[PDB]
RNA sequence: GGAUAAGUGCUGAAAGCAUCUAAGCAUGAAGCCCCCCUCAAGAUGAGAUUUCCCAUUCCGCAAGGAAGUAAGAUCCCUGAA
RNA sequence: GCACCUCGAUGUCGGCUCAUCGCAUCCUGGGGCUGUAGUCGGUCCCAAGGGUUGGGCUGUUCGCCCAUUAAAGCGGUACGCGAGCUGGGUUCAGAACGUCGUGAGACAGUUCGGUCCCUAUCCGUCGCGGGCGCAGGAAAUUUGAGAGGAGCUGUCCUUAG
RNA sequence: CUCAACGAGAGACUCGGUGAAAUUAUAGUACCUGUGAAGAUGCAGGUUACCCGCGACAGGACGGAAAGACCCCGUGGAGC
RNA sequence: AAUGCCGGUAUGAGUAGCGAAAGAGGGGUGAGAAUCCCCUCCACCGAAUGCCUAAGGUUUCCUGAGGAAGGCUCGUCCGC
């Protein structure tokens, strides 16, 4: 009896800059937004969500003492295979896959999560290559 | 490397012998494919033995030549047959003088049988 | 950096200035041809590409004979690159030979090595052996796949396998002699591969 | 060395994928035919490139 | 005891 | 080589002094991340460069489906580095 | 200690083979305090990267001794590992010694001898193939997200007696 | 054995012919850490993983084979 | 739903095995031949793997046809 939609889903093309915000804050919206939590034809099996992308991923901070203490782990099938790095060093190398590993955290488990994470789009700021879909710039709700 | 057949190498080399000596007598034999690719280079082997035709080459031969009789009513034996006939046969052809022509495989084992000739 | 690859013939013996003895490898490698120039412009990083053993029309194909016009030359039948060489220093279809290498030089030596076929643990990881007698029945055996608790085999367990057939890179040997006329180099030591097969010869990372 | 449980009628015939076996390389006999596999003389006419050599 | 003799 | 642990510190206030620290800079280990070697785009995020083959026929009005083929590869055969 | 799991079976010691993990670190690396003149030391920090032996005795772990070494480290993994291996000891059926029991017999007291099955279905591991995908079909050359390997040290000469 | 390296034959490997058995609740049957009848392929959280085979190893499936032989109970039995 | 009884059919799986130790070739029969017949070499036993004669079996012995099932494959052959 409810409407609930399936291949008629349009999809638009958002921006996120992350010059300011915390890891973090926006993670959670950004999952949201992937999610098509802010659509009133939200249908939990059909990926209502639309695309985002991020810039200005290396201007991102987090607080307190994160940046010595926080420590991401990549373990593989391996005996003695715990591999560690800084938050630090995540972030100054290549914090693309910092931003991925937070969405990918705040995203549902599945084949919809693993569907919903490939629309997202992080890149070393400030200019993507997504020009071609003309992405309107998103702001933060807070 | 030279294959094994499955045998002893006493058993190797008496089925050789036979083989050799069969094919030198009946001038066309019908075995599996890989026993005519073992048996060819002896042969060849020994019918450039019987180019020679000495004393000393014939004595070679002796050792590996079975005693069957070869030609019927003549009372020929097979070591005569090489210095008297395949010797003066293949007089101006250097080497290849036998040649492998594969069959279909057999009924019993499945194994792919081959005509051997001398040619 | 320098290097040519090319085939190794197999080994001697020579002696240089002293009574002393030096095993000698033979490599035939030369000559090479530049055949194509990778850019970073273009493709991301700075390599070349180097032809050797050139082969009749008959084996080649036509995107191999297309490849092979713009450098001038005929079809070759090996193509590796070589990384990261001093660019340029090298035009494409010049011919690289093994007047490069002086005989007093260190170059690394790299090839694919000989096959063993599918050996077990004793040959394959050097694994010691179980005793032949008070009753034992336990010999040329891998041994016990781990404890009980995971329920499971640790990846990495040592086991019988294929042996063989991998790119072995030996460090600092001394090139011995150079042959400019007949195309050999003379590198002491023993270099990874089968006879006839491909060698490449780079210059060592020093120091 | 016991099966600890039994496999099942889809996993048998997934095993039974590679089990099939192959169309012989059989060409036509240019003699008489039909048909002649490569590289063996041909069982009807007893021919091969071109003499009758049985 | 526990002896593993299974005949 | 780079960031470091324990240590050694520089300039310095909370607390007019003093101070290795709360801001800012160093130095510092066979630990770490590389430089040494090897496998690596099924990395479904399936990447990149070079060079060939070309845009047929018949149905299906659209999507698409059959036959022959080019570049190329395979069946079959001689063998082993 | 308790008796929660197993008595329509969870094979139990010590060795062989293969290892892996944690430092409360044996050596090697970097330091603080020393009643550290120098070498050698003592104690306490940071550090698991690597390596941590050949025998005689005893079934032995342990332990003692011989000779080295830079050191011969503690533990966990069903006191790791018997559908990977041996049965010397425990731990069957025979027979003795000492002791107890009238006796049949008994003894974490001793000694001699004594059947260790399995053709791997699935997950795991080690290698090798066939498909399909990678929005045309191919032949080569490749970047590297990631992963694995390696990682130990002695002695001598100078500086300089 | 230090310390193992080759060679010969039979099996194992491939093909042709013939062709079982123990076992088996169904099964599209990963790993780590916990939880739980206190030791998980199936539970929770996370980390990985294209589909189907062939040759090997045996860590797990508290694997299979024998209603444990040890210990205890039965107002069971048998031999001395 | 008794480690129930009987019958049928699967899994393992086209997997293990096909049971000491020499066969090779040329002719013949036949729809079909590595296995049956003939010939020529080669090989094995030879205080036996030779000759016969008990116990035992009882027709298994010979000839002519036959090949369904039984020959751990085949079979034109056999102690069928």
């Amino acid at each position: 009896t409810p409407m609930a939609n399936a291949s008629t889903i349009e999809r638009k093309w958002l921006v996120v800059d992350a010059a300011g915000k915390t890891l973090g804050r926006l993670s959670s919206e950004v999952a949201a937004i992937l999610r098509g939590k802010h659509k009133p034809t939200y249908t939990p099996h059909v990926d209502t969500g639309d695309h985002v992308i991020i810039i200005n991923a290396e201007k991102i901070e987090l607080t307190g003492k994160k940046l010595t203490d926080k420590i991401y782990y990549r373990h593989t099938q391996h005996p003695g295979g715990l591999k560690s790095r800084t938050a630090l060093e995540m972030r100054t190398n290549y914090p693309e896959k910092m931003l991925e590993l937070a969405i990918k955290g705040m995203l549902p488990k599945g084949s919809l999560g693993r569907q919903m994470f490939k629309k997202l789009n992080v890149y070393r700021g400030s200019e993507h290559p997504h020009e071609a879909q003309k992405p309107e710039v998103y702001e933060l709700r807070g | 490397s030279y294959r094994k057949l499955g045998r002893t190498s006493a058993q190797r080399k008496a089925m050789l012998r036979d083989l050799t000596t069969d094919l030198i007598i009946n001038e066309r034999i019908e075995t599996t494919e890989t026993r005519a690719k073992e048996l060819r280079s002896v042969v060849e082997k020994m019918i450039t033995l019987g180019k020679r035709g000495d004393l000393h080459a014939r004595r070679q031969a002796a050792a590996y030549i079975r005693n069957e009789v070869a030609n019927e009513e003549n009372n020929q034996d097979a070591l005569q047959k090489l210095f008297s006939d395949i010797a003066t046969r293949y007089e101006e052809r250097q080497g290849g003088y036998t040649r492998i022509m594969k069959l279909g495989p057999r009924r019993g084992d499945g194994a792919p049988m081959a005509i051997i000739e001398l040619v | 950096t320098k290097g040519i690859l090319g085939r190794k013939i197999g080994m001697t013996q020579v002696f240089a200035e002293n009574g002393d003895l030096i095993p000698v490898t033979v490599i035939e490698a030369a000559p090479n041809v530049v055949l194509q120039k990778k850019t970073a412009e273009n493709d991301g990083y700075e390599a070349i590409q180097l032809g050797f053993d050139d082969k009749r029309e008959k084996l080649s194909n036509k995107p191999e004979k297309g490849h092979v016009a713009k450098a001038e030359t005929a079809p070759k039948r090996f193509v590796k690159e070589l990384r990261g060489v001093e660019m340029d220093a090298y035009e494409v279809g010049q011919e690289v030979k093994v007047e490069i290498f002086s005989a007093g030089e260190i170059v690394d030596v790299t090839g694919v090595s000989k096959g063993k076929g599918f050996q077990g643990a004793i040959k394959r990881h050097g694994q010691s052996r179980g005793p032949m007698s008070h009753g034992s029945r336990y010999h040329r055996r891998p041994g016990s796949m781990g404890p009980v608790d995971p329920n499971r085999v640790f990846k990495g367990k040592l086991l019988p396998g294929r042996m063989g057939g991998e790119q072995i890179t030996v460090q600092n040997l001394e090139i011995v002699k150079v042959d400019a006329e007949r195309n050999l180099l003379l590198i002491k030591g023993n270099v990874p591969g089968a006879k006839k097969s491909l060698i490449t010869v780079k210059s060592a990372v020093k120091s | 060395a016991v099966p600890f449980r039994r496999t099942s009628k889809m996993k048998k015939r997934l095993r039974r994928t590679h089990f099939k076996l192959n169309v012989p390389g059989m060409t036509e006999c240019p003699s008489c035919g039909e048909m002649k596999l490569s590289h063996r003389v041909c069982k009807a006419c007893g021919s091969y490139n071109g003499k009758d050599i049985n | 005891a526990a002896a593993a003799a299974a005949a």
